[PDB]
C-alpha cells in the first residue's frame, strides 16, 4: 500500500560488505558502507 | 578424570590434557533437529538436486 | 543425498569422518581442532549423518515443508543431543 | 529485479516468492552478477 498510494518518498539501501581474515592482521574486520536510492510517491520505478 | 582416562596411550595428548586448567574446557550440546526449515529458492533446490 | 533430496522420509547419509569432537579455541583469531587427543587429522574426527524430514501441509515439494536433523555416523545418544568438546 | 512466485494474500500465501537480481541491461550477469573490489 506504500508502493501503491503512500504519498511520500521511499529509500532503498544497497549494502555491500566485506570481511577479511584476522591472522593477516588488521584491527577491524567487518568493513562496509550503505548506499541510498530515493523513489518518489507513485513514480515509474514505484509502478514497476 | 575422563580426559585423564580417555586418552591413555598418547603422550602428546596426555600433556595436552594435563596442560589446561579444569575450567578451560566446556562441552556444548546441540539439538539434533533443526530450529527452522530449509528455506530455499525452488530454483536453487532444483539446481542442488 | 540423492535419496534424501528425492522428497521421501526414509533415507539417511554417510559422512566419511568430517566432524571433530575436541577443538582448541585459542586466545587468538583462529580456532583449531586438537591434533593430540585426535592424532589422525582425517579419521580421529568422528562421522556425522543427516535426516531430511518433509511434513505435508516442486509443487508437492512445496506443499511438503522440510528440515534437517543431525546425528552421528553411528549414533548412540547424540541423535537426541549431539555433543562437542572445546578447550581454551 | 525479478519476483518469482511458485504455487504450493491467501493465494499470495499459496504462492511462495523470491527475488532474482540482474543488471538494468544484463548481458550475462542475469546468471552470475559481478562486482569488483580493490583493497
Amino acid at each position: 500500500q506504500e508502493l501503491y498510494n503512500g504519498t511520500a518518498d521511499i529509500t532503498l539501501r544497497f549494502t555491500w560488505n566485506f570481511q577479511r581474515d584476522l591472522a593477516k592482521g588488521g584491527t577491524v574486520e567487518y568493513t562496509n558502507e550503505k548506499h541510498t536510492l530515493e523513489l518518489a510517491p507513485n513514480s515509474t520505478a514505484r509502478r514497476q | 578424570e575422563e580426559l585423564s582416562q580417555q586418552f591413555d596411550p598418547y603422550p602428546l595428548a596426555m600433556q595436552f590434557i594435563s596442560q589446561y586448567s579444569p575450567e578451560d574446557i566446556v562441552t556444548a550440546q546441540i539439538e539434533g533437529s533443526s530450529g527452522a526449515l530449509w528455506r530455499i529458492s525452488p530454483p536453487s533446490r532444483a539446481q542442488m538436486k | 543425498l540423492a535419496q534424501l533430496l528425492e522428497g521421501r522420509p526414509d533415507q539417511s547419509v554417510v559422512i566419511p569422518h568430517l566432524f571433530p569432537k575436541y577443538i582448541r579455541a585459542p586466545n587468538g583469531p583462529e580456532a583449531n581442532p586438537v591434533k593430540q587427543l585426535q592424532p589422525d587429522e582425517e579419521e580421529d574426527y568422528l562421522g556425522v549423518r543427516i535426516q531430511l524430514r518433509r511434513e505435508q501441509v516442486g509443487t508437492k515439494a512445496s506443499d511438503f515443508l522440510e528440515w534437517w536433523v543431525i546425528e552421528l555416523q553411528d549414533c548412540k545418544a547424540d541423535c537426541n543431543l549431539l555433543p562437542m568438546v572445546i578447550f581454551s
